[PDB]
RNA sequence: AUGGAGAGUUUGAUCCUGGCUCAGGAUGAACGCUGGCGGCGUGCCUAAUACAUGCAAGUCGAGCGAACGGACGAGAAGCUUGCUUCUCUGAUGUUAGCGGCGGACGGGUGAGUAACACGUGGAUAACCUACCUAUAAGACUGGGAUAACUUCGGGAAACCGGAGCUAAUACCGGAUAAUAUUUUGAACCGCAUGGUUCAAAAGUGAAAGACGGUCUUGCUGUCACUUAUAGAUGGAUCCGCGCUGCAUUAGCUAGUUGGUAAGGUAACGGCUUACCAAGGCAACGAUGCAUAGCCGACCUGAGAGGGUGAUCGGCCACACUGGAACUGAGACACGGUCCAGACUCCUACGGGAGGCAGCAGUAGGGAAUCUUCCGCAAUGGGCGAAAGCCUGACGGAGCAACGCCGCGUGAGUGAUGAAGGUCUUCGGAUCGUAAAACUCUGUUAUUAGGGAAGAACAUAUGUGUAAGUAACUGUGCACAUCUUGACGGUACCUAAUCAGAAAGCCACGGCUAACUACGUGCCAGCAGCCGCGGUAAUACGUAGGUGGCAAGCGUUAUCCGGAAUUAUUGGGCGUAAAGCGCGCGUAGGCGGUUUUUUAAGUCUGAUGUGAAAGCCCACGGCUCAACCGUGGAGGGUCAUUGGAAACUGGA
């Protein structure tokens, strides 16, 4: 009938932070407080605070699970960035901050673990300023640190709250103590200056020396936050129930609504150039984005989606404009702190789960049947680690493929592909932890035990020396007689130029009919390796002479002659083995550049160059693909998880003596 | 379980108790009457009459079928 | 008379034989491409796989006690005569519990079953039957409990116990009543056993009240209750015949076959037990193995036949697997109980719970099959005196071109053969009256109004009449009136606007309707068969054109056809596949001429039945059609009975 909460009162937020900063503690406390006048499961949880609907999505911290952060920030409106008080901004805090910035998500910072030894609110704020380059300012001050932390001075209202116990109840609203009054007023002045740096009206009002009103300053903070120009910084300890109510109040006061947020742009299916703005309007057409897909053992497949524009009732038909099909929305569910409730309708700015959607993956658009809009999808990072995977028992390869399909539908960042050359299946993930979890889930949930290893590297061969050679095959002894004879100069071609066949035949010594057959024989013979079984590349074959018989000559005979010519050229030209070389571009802070270049040179690669980029550095190098195995872990260890890289095949290079001999021995036996 | 099914469980238990008591009584009377008829006793006719009484009351209660009661009476009164 | 088509392919060529292939029809279909609408149908064929969640079986207060509840309307004035307590009256109502009936129907599925399971035709003098109907006779006299409820104790829960009290249409004793049982006599009759009727006695138990009318507690209405005999309905058993593959399954059987006795059952019966005997089945296929629900019917075929057993109807079987009984008229019971087993779930770790092959839905399997929808308004069912409650039966809506049927995507004029594509002999031909343009319509579509039937009723209120009454109320019947729609403001109708939104698929060498240009060059590719492709490809891909179909068109799978290619209809064995190497001979098959007789086969007449739906013929109703309805005809190797004697069979 009528939505229990209005767009102006709806809040979609996400708790993001570094590992073990207190995301799940904070979320559990939030759910408990909203649910009083707690198990955290599902993509999102709906609660109510002060007559406001609050949908909360708790995100993972590990760089291996950045897909969850990405797909949550895509559909979320605001974020709470949780910081460990003792350490402030950490590498994954920076990563989630950059993702939220790329999605233009307003954020409020929350300094958790104030009671922990070494807690330093000022140092956490300084880390916000330095590491992130963020216009963050405190809107609260902690009275006491570590075990002494016992009150919080709200600065918008210059009011102190004293917490008498760890239970989160019996908070005393008192006036700021005199000894902290000066510090509180200085913090308020700093906050006002920070907001005025974005607001010109507020700036003039403050320069006029007139007293700023509580309502005016709240409005200003809300405007700056919704513009993603100001970050309010709060403090507390979720474990001991201090500051959580203030944090929820700030979520309500400062984080935007689906109205305050910027609109969403999509493409008509039939008019991709056409642009459609989907504002938060119940009366408008229904368009929603499916951001998560899971399976619940009780109710079946759940598709968690965020509705941007329109409304949709359970037990109806919608369009999946990305798959261009029709989906039956049978049931609609919302997950609460303690229970799932079936809900008859969903309005703009609501996150819900559908029961009954088949063939609807994350990133799909669900639009009204008549409509054909397609909302903007999500971009996820490319794989950073690759492992050849294979079932321990070949009888389970079908189960393995089906599990890989289901797992790729569940997780966008996990990929699986077959390599033609090697005939191996490779799995790409975000890290070692990601791939390890996926292997274990395949082993247990899907009951497919698999073993993983470093992907095989497809090597190539070439001729280092030039030589004229001849091949002559005679098979006249028995029955039909076959004669072939060719004289070919084999030359090391310029690297990367490929095989080049030239026909310097004069006088028709080799009938023109058989020359294409000679070329085909050379191609086959070079496809088959001449030193270790790998294809031969970068060779110029110049067929300059030959002989033939008016009858015995045949295409197969000339192919045999070409094969013997390539065999004697491999004997006479000193073939080498080539290995793929990857162009590797590494980005990291300058303070780890020496470590990265040392590791590059230790990988038998060479540093091509360096160059500044933004506030960081970029290193360009060429490294063997074999030596690039497991490079993401080493880079993250060298850079404290701050380093990133990309790699692409660049060219082939000669394998060193010992490595080539080892390859050869392995291939022979 | 249905409410009427639970109620039927209770009522079935009650009916079974009553029926088995009455059936045991009539079986005992029939056995006594048959023994008395087999070995002539001055109580023979009174015992046979009691047996027939209980057999017919059982048949009317539906513990045995009318034809079952008829067979019992026929054999008892032919022996006596 | 209502009905029957063939073609390609073995050769240098030929005739024959022979297989292979194709042209037809069909589907619970799937997939590819495409896709406007309406009507009527159909939609998990796979995993009888496991199942979250909701619902699918209740009802009766006019059987019963109790509790809650509190009108109408009593008492004191708080001086508030509008608010107040208990000392009342307490009505309209609601309920957990005892009790009655119903949960054995309805709905699902096809696992098992090769069997009197099913179909057909018969038999029961070997049987049972609540509710319903008819008739007759009754309903007399007493009693002890118990739930609920109160109290105490133990539990997370499931819920458990101890003590105390109270009802009945709950239970029990006694009285009278029998066509029932025992004995005696008699009459008649029949399919061995036996059946029906009459007359005597002996043993012998049934029941209940509730709501009303008249009120004389006497009479009496409705409902309910008991016994007996009939009817109807439903169920049970037996028998002839029919109904499947294998002999690379030839022996099987020991309660087995029969008898005697007993027990047991609604009932006959080795149904079971004790005794006696050695019987019983089987080449007319026993036994074993495999597979399978059967039928009405459905597809195909000229027929004979072949294939199948979805939807709908009948019968059967099953309800996690196996066994068992209880209650009951009826079950050895889908949403009951007990035990065992497998599996799953909850737990406070003490202990508890469950069975979607009901309707939706989930997971899984699969090439593949739908909504966790609305309503009891119609029909039907359960309970009730009734209103009414329940009813995932059912009536509807939703989804799917899945099938069939219907209508669209425009019509008239339109040479001046417009542009443009393709080919060209460079003249021209063709797309083409196609187009453009003028004129016309609105089936459809959009907008706005009107708007069915399906609805009969029941109940209630008035009278009239019929049985009974001493007379009413009531009961049966008849005529009137108020009210009752999920679908649904849907079908349909009216008015206005626009050709404007609405055509795709395959094929074009022969079979086979439809040919040309480019690219390729035994490559890429095509293909049902024969085959095509190496520079002139009507066979590969594209383009133009053409052909067949059309909201569908193609491909794959399966069945019948063509196939006389298992040949009864309707084929063969010298050389094409096929005469056992040849005797002797068993069973079986077949059998010379005449006469008399029988009537098993054979022919002919009558009666009963072969449900309904379906197919065919006719008619009627949806604007047509599909579809729906109503009659007819048909369908048996069917059964009983009466006739004929040539042929086959018997004497
Ligand atoms: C916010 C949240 O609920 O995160 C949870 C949820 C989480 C992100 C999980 C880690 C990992 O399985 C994640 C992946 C990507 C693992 C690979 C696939 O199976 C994905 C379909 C899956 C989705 C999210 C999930 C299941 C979490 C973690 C990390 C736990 C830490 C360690 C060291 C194992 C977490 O609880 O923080
Ligand atoms: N000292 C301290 N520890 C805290 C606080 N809040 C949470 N933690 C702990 O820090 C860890 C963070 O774990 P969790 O809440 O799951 O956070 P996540 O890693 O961000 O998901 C846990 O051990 C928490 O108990 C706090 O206020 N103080
Ligand atoms: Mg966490
Ligand atoms: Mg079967
Ligand atoms: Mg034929
Ligand atoms: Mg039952
Ligand atoms: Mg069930
Ligand atoms: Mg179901
Ligand atoms: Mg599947
Ligand atoms: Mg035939
Ligand atoms: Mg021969
Ligand atoms: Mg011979
Ligand atoms: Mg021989
Ligand atoms: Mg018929």
């Amino acid at each position: 009938m009528a939505r229990e909460f209005s767009l102006e009162k709806t809040r979609n937020i996400g708790i993001m932070a570094h590992i073990d900063a207190g995301k799940t503690t904070t979320t559990e406390r939030i759910l408990y407080y909203t649910g009083r006048i707690i198990t955290i499961t599902s993509a999102a949880t709906t609660a109510a605070w002060e007559g406001h609907r609050v949908n909360i999505i708790d995100t993972p911290g590990h760089v291996d699970f950045t897909v969850e952060v990405e797909r949550s920030l895509r559909v979320l409106d605001g974020a709470v960035t949780v910081l460990d008080a003792q350490s402030g901004v950490e590498p994954q805090t920076e990563t989630v901050w950059r993702q939220a910035t790329t999605y233009g998500v307003p954020r409020i910072v929350f300094v958790n673990k104030m009671d922990k030894l070494g807690a330093n609110f000022e140092y956490s704020v300084s880390t916000l300023h330095d590491r992130l380059q963020a216009n963050a300012a405190p809107i609260q001050l902690p009275i006491g640190a570590e075990d002494e932390f016992e009150a919080i001075i709200d600065l918008v209202e210059m009011k102190c709250f004293k917490y008498t116990n760890d239970l989160g109840t019996e908070i005393e609203e008192i006036e700021i103590p005199e000894d902290h009054l000066d510090r509180a007023e200085e913090a308020r002045a700093s906050l006002i200056e920070a907001v005025a740096e974005t607001s010109d009206e507020l700036m003039e009002k403050y320069l006029g020396d007139e007293e700023i009103s509580v309502s005016e300053l709240k409005e200003a903070i809300r405007q700056a936050t919704t513009n993603v120009e100001f970050y309010p910084v709060l403090c507390g300890t979720a474990f001991k129930n201090k500051g959580v109510q203030l944090m929820l109040d700030a979520v309500i006061d400062y984080l935007p609504s689906p109205l305050d947020v910027k609109p969403i742009i999509g493409h008509r299916a039939s008019n991709p150039e056409e642009e459609v703005i989907a504002k938060a309007d119940d009366s408008a057409e229904f368009a929603a984005l499916a951001f998560k897909v899971m399976t619940d053992p009780y109710v079946g497949k759940l598709t968690f989606f965020r509705v941007y524009s329109g409304t949709m009732t359970s037990g109806s038909y919608v369009k999946n404009s990305t798959k261009g099909k029709r989906e039956r929305v049978g049931r609609l569910l919302q997950m609460h702190a303690n229970s799932r409730q079936e809900i008859d309708t969903v309005y703009s700015g609501d996150i819900a789960a559908a029961v009954g959607l088949k063939d609807t993956g994350t990133g799909d658009t669900l639009c009204g049947e008549k409509n054909d809009i397609i909302l903007e999808s999500m971009e996820f990072p490319e794989p950073v680690i690759h492992l050849s995977v294979e079932p321990k028992s070949k009888a389970d390869q079908d189960k393995m493929t089906q599990a890989l399909v289901k797992l790729q539908e569940e997780d966008p960042t996990f990929h699986a592909h077959t390599d033609e050359e090697t005939g191996q299946v490779i799995i790409g993930g975000m890290g070692e932890l990601h791939l390890d979890i996926l292997v274990d889930r395949m082993k247990k949930e899907f009951n497919v035990e698999c073993n993983v290893g470093a992907p095989m590297v497809s090597y190539r061969e070439t001729f280092k020396s030039s030589a004229q050679v001849q091949g002559k095959f005679s098979r006249q002894s028995g029955g039909r007689g076959q004669y072939g004879d060719v004289h070919i100069e084999f030359t090391p071609n310029e690297t990367g130029a490929g095989f080049e066949f030239e026909n310097a035949i004069v006088g028709g010594v080799v009938p023109r009919e058989y020359i294409p057959s000679v070329e085909a024989g050379l191609k086959d013979a070079m496809e088959n390796g001449v030193l270790a079984g790998y294809p031969l590349i970068d060779v110029k074959a110049k067929l300059y002479d030959g002989s033939y018989h008016d009858v015995d000559s045949s295409e197969m005979a000339f192919k045999i002659a070409a094969s013997l010519a390539l065999k004697e050229a491999a004997k006479k030209c000193d073939p080498v083995i080539l290995e793929p070389m990857m162009k590797v571009t590494i980005e990291m802070p300058e303070e780890y550049m020496g470590d990265i270049m040392g590791d590059v040179t230790s990988r038998r690669g060479r540093v091509d160059g360096m160059e500044p980029r933004g506030n960081a550095q970029v290193v360009n190098a060429y490294v063997p693909l074999s030596e690039m195995f497991g490079y993401a872990t080493s880079l993250r260890s060298n850079t404290q998880g701050r380093g990133t890289y990309t790699m692409y095949f660049d060219h082939y290079a000669e394998v060193p003596k010992s490595i080539a001999e080892d390859i050869i021995k392995k291939n022979k036996g | 379980n249905i409410k009427s099914a639970i109620k039927r469980v209770k009522t079935t238990e009650k009916a079974e108790a009553r029926n088995i008591s009455q059936k045991s009584a009539m079986r005992t009377a029939v056995k006594n009457a048959k023994t008395a008829v087999s070995n002539n006793a001055d109580n023979k006719n009174e015992l046979v009459s009691l047996a027939v009484k209980l057999v017919d009351k059982a048949a009317q209660s539906n513990l045995i079928h009318s034809n079952k009661a008829d067979r019992i009476k026929s054999q008892l009164m032919t022996a006596n």
